[PDB]
């Protein structure tokens, strides 16, 4: 959180791709503003997006498996 | 911009700048005046037959 | 927008054209008074832009009613303004003239032809002529004609010769010649005479010509006919606000130019004289070199300044210029300075922060949470909130800050460390508030040094603030396994006061309960901090596996050590806190702490001990004086029982018998012999001086001094600095530096003298005016280090390939001196290696090796085990972590993406500025060896050697080494090798001066090959008489025996040599000069006796990488086999060697000592000449190359006190071996030197099974890493920084391009750099190219 990323390394794997999947999360919620799934604690939206990382839940590939149901479900409405 | 034996008497070894003009600025002792050629002269006092 | 690559060739005068808008004729900036852009001007509106809005000069097109028309008038369009910056002028020629970068520096137009310089400079100079072409055959081309000698060529012919004598005649030269006739005849006769010196000319212009056939370039292009100029943004004229202008100083030198060319255009109209037309060109090149090299050719040019002008090269020249201080380095917004100070209330992940500060620096974040408000309600409103001192400001300005990591930067930068990014606290001041604890991360303190600050406005580096550069990811610094919040002045001396052991303390004896309840009793007035007590406990350990197993005992302590009990987190012994806790104890009770429970507890941890180690000093109080400080009383006896002693060998030299260094030697030593004794002299009247008694009569303790709790605690010095104090403060010296005979008697609590105060400087103000230039020469060591480094950051897990270097100790010399395990310790394994009882492997070829892993190797006795380097990794661009072991920063398995080189080039170049600042005798019991041994039994029983490769090494019984020594060549022993010898006996003796030509045969001795007159002389022994024929030394003998090389034979009673036992080689000795023998004729002499005697830093650092070769060099053995001697000393002495089946004779240098005689066998990998020692990378492996470098420089570090892991300097060797000679050729060129890696594609292609054999075998070269940086494929990474002009004429000529593969490559074209967070996007680049 405030002091320590370790936890959120020893989850994903790499400690340059935190600072690329927590910023491909909070681009959803900077200026997308969707629900984040922690509460918020008062805290900015940097810090939510870390507390996301360490319980296992905003992966690289749940990144992209929330997109693609999430592309498909648009892309069967515009028709 | 170092010293060296004659310093005594006429310049400082203490009142230098630090930094790269150190050992180019000297400053003349509180007894010292100079000639008339321009070399520097500082007082003592002779002993006569003790 | 996005662009792949870039190119660079010669610019057409076709090119120019099309580049440009229109051709400047006129030198006209600005009228008088109407300050107007001129038509046909400079700053022409018809050429090179608009400048106000839609809005032309004479008002006819205005206001968008005619959106494309040019005002006719005028010439002056309507159209969007801001190209002044872009759009590029020109201009036509009259005469053409010659570039300067391609005619001063090889000149590489007069180096395409072979024509000489002063060739050139008849020509272009206006002196002499020279031929263009000669129409008879009778003469032949380039041949310079003086003017009178052309009239001679132009009486006898006239027509059948065609010569001229201008920039035309070069330029008629370019235009006439073909190559495909000239570099298939350099082909022709390559093959013919292919020595060196010729055929490097060979070399370079095959090279020369076909660069210009196959890339497109023409040399025609090489000497100007048109010119480009700037766009007036770039050469601007600008008035000041009090109406007086200043410029650009090339609008002076472009004005020179327009003139020059316009009175020769009107001078030919009007036919002026053959002489005054020449000097009307002359002035051209004049003033177009004028524009890009002012002090160039010839005398400088100066202005009304006085002082040279600054060229248009000189933008790009030097640091004036663009490329090293204002594109890598720059300036920047959203930034600030301010003095530090510290805080004890602060945790480390916080720091303070200004109130005034920030809401100044964050005012574009403020504006933007205004509105999201509402209480602003537009921009400019929003500003005016600013002013009027709103709650909602100082609410909306700490909601902004929460959770927005802000950067500290501090000049110089001297590692990775000296930027970090805290999270802010405001605070009601204007200096920034710091922790204390990161002090030793700046080699800092409090005396006003100030300090950056920065804001990383975007979410992504925001990110990297709090990820990458919270100062709580990073403790382990990169040089080694110890932390870098090692706790400074008063946290290492609140503790050292808590934790004691005295019998001072009231409360002594009885027992307590638990670490709270010492609470209520020490403060209570019932407890001291020190008093030793019986408490019981309750510790934990970690027995089982992650669990917490709890086990309660008690302890005969003290007090103030149980208080510690109470934050430190359940998993370590009570035992490491029972110590004094000196500097060396918390450091490691840091180290362990993480070492058991992990990271994240020992930054929790020591935030708890900033807290208390002032809070207990606030307690104790540590209070100096003059009483502290206690001079002995024998202080009068000792100086004065020496000083009855200055006078006796002073009266020795009245009597005059010792000489000047006898006596000077020995008034230094008595006079310092004392001085010696003064630190005996203050021990024990000043150690346990102490007497409190406490039920007995006295106690023998610690001192009560309040010193030596002050330097065993750890925080300004120890017992070489109270010397300066308590006793005399050592000798004194002059700035030359020669050592005083009288020192000093007196200190800084009694009163130096006068003239001690005098000569005090001198060592003082020299000691200033070593450092303050001592920080040039590492700013300067460390930029070139970081250029060796800028393409190294990891690819792949596993290259595979082969096994590499071999970890064992370097504990010559002394005692132990690295232990093997912590060389071992980070690494990884490279072969299959086991413990000492056989076959237990305990690696799968490759094992990390952690501190566990390392116990077992201190367990086993064995001490030889091999490591993957980098040498043995082979991937391409970058090296493998399974080669790294562990990044020391991280402290874990080095990931994928990292860089390698810079954190290495940080960490070298870091303490460069805090560094600059006979018989052999065994020492403990064990085993004996001495191998590669051929020796003798001598006649006193003892191993005595004839051999050069032979040493002495002290081992235990278990086979890990305790000694090594070198023995010479001839060394006399006492103790045989492979025996048993005690500690404490004496093995080796031999003379210093003598190198023995000892007799390994036994024989009789005869005066042969010796004749007294002609390479001796007789020097008979006038009192004793025993001499043989005394042999004199190289340049006093007679010629005529000059070249007879003189041998004592050994000779038996038949007539015989006495051979070598083994051998049928003769064994008589070539004896050369200075070595008299002793016996007479007919004596026999035994095995093993002398038949003669022959008796006789930081720049250091820029050695050792700048790849430079001694003034010394000690040669070795080329290659081995029988060697005989050469010619007599024709200039230097030749060496005839025949080796035993294979195939050079050189210069000896003879005036200094040899090592092999005139038939004696040699092996390669052995000295010819002494010295000191590229030749071991010619002959030898590669491994043995990185030995002795990595065991010189890390070897300096432990002699000026700094530690810095191996690898770091291994890293650069890598770097320093990048390229290969080769020999052969068949599918490439022959012998010119390239990159290894390539050589390691084309056997991969073509020698393997594409063909049996067609490619070249190769050698790994060496170049200076200086230039090494200069010998690159990329060239604006060498264009950046050095020598600017010369990288961008070779780059031209061949037509290079780049792939902005280097990371100063993507840094200064504002694109993302190829590493760490940046890695991840460019492969997606990288597969974007293969896939489309
Ligand atoms: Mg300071
Ligand atoms: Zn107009
Ligand atoms: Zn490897």
């Amino acid at each position: 959180a405030r002091v320590t990323v370790q936890d959120a390394v020893e989850k994903i794997g790499n400690r340059f791709d935190l600072v690329l999947v927590a910023a491909r999360r909070a681009r959803q919620m900077q200026v997308g503003g969707k629900d984040p799934l922690v509460p918020e604690e008062n805290d900015k939206t940097t810090v939510i997006a870390l507390r996301e990382i360490e319980e296992g839940l905003i992966n690289n590939q749940i990144l992209d498996v929330r997109e693609r149901q999430e592309q498909q479900e648009q892309e069967a409405a515009e028709l | 911009r170092d010293v060296h034996p004659t310093h005594y008497g006429r310049v400082c070894p203490i009142e230098t700048p630090e930094g790269p003009n150190i050992g180019l600025i000297n400053s003349l002792s509180v007894y010292a005046q100079t000639n008339e050629y321009g070399f520097l002269e500082t007082p003592y006092r002779k002993v006569t037959d003790g | 927008e996005e662009f792949d690559a870039i190119k660079i060739a010669l610019a057409s005068p076709d090119m120019i054209r099309s580049w440009s808008f229109g051709e400047v004729k006129k030198p006209e900036t600005i009228n008088y008074r109407t300050f107007k852009p001129e038509r046909d001007g400079l700053f022409c509106a018809r050429i090179f832009g608009p400048v106000k809005d839609y809005e032309c000069l004479c008002g006819k097109y205005k206001r968008l009613k005619h959106r494309g028309v040019i005002c006719e008038k005028c010439g002056v369009e309507v159209t969007q303004t801001k190209v002044r910056r872009e759009r590029m002028g020109h201009i036509e020629l009259a005469s053409p003239t010659a570039h300067i970068w391609f005619l001063k520096s090889p000149s590489r137009i007069g180096l395409l032809l072979d024509m000489p310089l002063r060739d050139i400079e008849r020509v272009l100079y206006f002196e002499s002529y020279v031929v263009i072409e000669g129409g008879m055959t009778n003469l032949e081309r380039q041949q310079i004609l003086t003017e009178e000698q052309y009239l001679d060529a132009l009486e006898e012919f006239g027509d059948e010769f065609d010569a001229k004598m201008g920039a035309e005649a070069i330029q008629a030269l370019l235009k006439s010649m073909d190559l495909e006739q000239e570099c298939e005849q350099l082909r022709e006769e390559l093959n013919e005479t292919n020595s060196e010196t010729k055929r490097k000319k060979l070399t370079k212009r095959i090279k020369l010509l076909e660069a210009f056939v196959q890339s497109g370039n023409k040399p025609e292009w090489m000497i100007l006919t048109v010119l480009p100029v700037l766009p007036p943004d770039l050469r601007p004229l600008v008035p000041l606000d009090g109406g007086r202008f200043a410029t650009s100083d090339l609008n002076d030198l472009y004005r020179r130019v327009i003139n020059r060319n316009n009175r020769l255009k009107r001078l030919l109209d009007l036919a002026a004289p053959d002489i005054i037309v020449r000097n009307e060109k002359r002035m051209l090149q004049e003033a177009v070199d004028a524009l890009l090299d002012n002090g160039r050719r010839g005398r400088a040019i100066t202005g009304s300044n006085k002082r040279p002008l600054k060229s248009l090269a000189d933008m790009i020249k030097g640091k004036q210029g663009r490329f090293r201080q204002n594109l890598l380095g720059k300036r920047v917004d959203y930034s600030g300075r301010s003095v530090i100070t510290v805080g004890p209330y602060l945790r480390l992940h916080q720091c303070g922060l200004p109130k005034k500060m920030a809401l100044e620096l964050f005012k574009p974040f403020i504006y933007g949470k205004l509105e999201l408000r509402g209480l602003a309600t537009t921009i400019k409103a929003a500003k005016k909130m600013v002013e009027r001192e709103e709650a909602v400001v100082w609410d909306i300005l700490d909601e902004v800050i929460r959770e927005h990591p802000v950067l500290l930067n501090r000049a110089p930068t001297l590692h990775r460390l000296g930027i970090q990014a805290f999270e802010p606290v405001l605070i009601e001041g204007k200096a920034i508030q710091l922790h204390p604890l990161v002090c030793a991360a700046y080699n800092a303190d409090f005396d006003g040094d100030q300090m950056a600050v920065h804001v990383p406005l975007t979410l992504e580096a925001q990110l990297e603030a709090r990820a990458l550069m919270m100062s709580t990811n990073n403790i382990l610094s990169p040089a080694n396994g110890e932390p870098i919040i090692v706790p400074s002045q008063d946290v290492v001396l609140g503790l050292y006061y808590m934790t004691r052991d005295c019998v001072n303390a009231k409360g002594e004896g009885m027992v307590l309960t638990g670490p709270k309840e010492a609470e209520r009793l020490y403060r209570s007035g019932l407890a001291s901090l020190h008093a030793r007590v019986k408490v019981r406990i309750t510790e934990y350990e970690k027995d089982a596996n992650g669990e917490l197993v709890a086990k309660t005992s008690l302890k005969d302590t003290t007090v103030g050590r149980a208080i510690l009990w109470m934050i430190v987190p359940k998993g370590l012994p009570y035992s490491i806190v029972n110590q004094a806790l000196g500097k060396k104890a918390i450091s490691k009770m840091l180290n362990t702490c993480y070492r058991i429970l992990g990271l994240k507890p020992t930054v929790i941890f020591a935030d708890q001990i900033m807290y208390t180690g002032f809070a207990y000093a606030a307690r104790s109080g540590a209070s100096v004086g003059i009483d502290d400080m206690v001079i002995p009383e024998k202080k009068h006896e000792i100086i004065s029982e020496a000083e009855a002693e200055v006078a006796e060998i002073q009266e020795q030299f009245q009597s005059g018998l010792v000489t000047a260094g006898e006596r000077y030697n020995k008034v230094i030593d008595i006079w310092a012999a004392a001085n010696d004794r003064v630190s005996k002299a203050m021990m024990d009247n000043l150690q346990t001086e102490t007497v409190i008694n406490r039920d007995g009569q006295e106690e023998k303790q610690v001192s009560f001094n309040s010193i030596y709790m002050m330097a065993d605690s750890g925080a300004r010095g120890s017992a070489a600095q109270i010397r300066q104090l308590a006793g005399m403060r050592g000798l004194m010296a002059k700035p030359d530096g020669s050592i005083i005979e009288t020192p000093i008697t007196a200190n800084f609590r009694e009163g130096l003298n006068v003239l001690q105060y005098f000569i005090s400087t001198h060592g003082a103000r020299k000691g200033l005016a070593d450092t303050a230039l001592k920080t040039a020469n590492s700013g300067y060591l460390t930029r070139r280090l970081v250029d060796v480094a800028q393409d190294l950051v990891v690819t792949e897990d596993d290259c595979g390939t082969h096994e590499g270097i071999m970890m064992t100790p370097v504990i010559e010399g002394g005692d132990v001196k690295e232990p093997l395990r912590d060389r071992v310790l980070g690494r990884v394994t490279a072969e299959d290696v086991l413990k000492p009882g056989t076959a237990d492997i305990l690696v799968p070829r490759n094992t990390l090796l952690h501190e566990q892993w390392c116990d077992l190797l201190e367990e086993n006795s064995v001490d030889a085990v091999k490591v993957r380097s980098v040498v043995s990794c082979d991937t391409d661009f970058g090296v493998c972590a399974h080669c790294y072991g562990r990044d020391l920063a991280r402290g874990h398995i080095i990931n994928k993406g990292e860089a390698i080189g810079v954190i290495a080039a940080q960490s070298i170049g870091e303490p460069g500025t805090q560094l600059t600042m006979s018989s052999i005798q065994v020492k403990n019991k064990g085993s004996i060896k001495l191998s590669n041994v051929k020796s003798v039994v001598n006649s006193s029983g003892k191993l005595v050697i004839t051999s050069r490769n032979t040493e002495l090494k002290l081992i235990d019984e278990f086979g890990r080494t305790k000694e090594s020594y070198k023995v010479p060549y001839g060394a006399v022993l006492a103790k045989g090798d492979g025996e048993q010898v005690a500690g404490g006996e004496t093995v080796a003796n031999w003379d210093p001066h003598t190198m023995p030509v000892i007799t390994e045969v036994s024989g009789f001795v005869r005066f042969t090959d010796m004749i007294d007159g002609q390479t001796i002389t007789r020097q008979t022994d006038e009192l004793t008489g025993l001499s043989s024929l005394v042999v004199l030394d190289s340049a006093e003998r007679t010629a005529g025996g000059k070249d007879l090389r003189p041998a004592l034979k050994i000779v038996d009673a038949q007539g015989n040599d006495v051979l070598i036992p083994g051998t049928d080689m003769p064994a008589q000795y070539f004896l050369p000069g200075k070595a008299i023998v002793q016996l007479e004729d007919g004596v026999q002499i035994s095995s093993g006796d002398t038949l003669a005697r022959i008796p006789q830093g930081l720049p250091r650092v820029a050695d050792l990488f700048e790849a430079r070769r001694p003034k010394e060099p000690a040669i070795l053995a080329e290659i081995s086999g029988i060697v005989s001697f050469g010619k007599e000393t024709k200039g230097k002495r030749r060496l005839v060697i025949t080796p035993v089946d294979g195939s050079y004779e050189e210069m000896i240098p003879k005036w200094r000592q040899l090592n092999v005689f005139e038939g004696e066998r040699v092996e390669r990998g052995d000295v010819i000449s002494d010295g000191p020692e590229h030749d071991i990378l010619r002959l030898r492996g590669v491994h043995a190359v990185t030995r002795y470098i990595v065991n010189e420089v890390q070897d300096v570090y432990r002699l000026q006190g700094v530690k810095i892991n191996d690898k770091h300097i291994e890293v650069i060797v890598r770097q320093m071996l990048r390229k290969a000679t080769i020999v052969n050729a068949g599918s490439s060129d022959f012998l010119e030197g390239e990159q290894v890696e390539y050589s390691r594609v084309k056997i991969a292609n073509r020698e393997l099974e594409a063909n049996g054999k067609v490619g070249a075998t190769y050698s790994r070269d060496l170049l200076g890493i200086t230039k090494a940086s200069l010998a690159t494929e990329s060239f604006i990474s060498a264009a950046s920084f050095q020598e600017t002009t010369r990288v961008l004429t070779e780059a031209a000529v061949a037509g290079k391009r780049d792939e902005l593969r280097g990371l100063k490559e993507n840094v200064i074209v504002g694109r993302l750099i190829p590493a760490g967070t940046g890695y991840a996007y460019h492969q997606d680049r990288m597969r974007r190219r293969a896939a489309g």
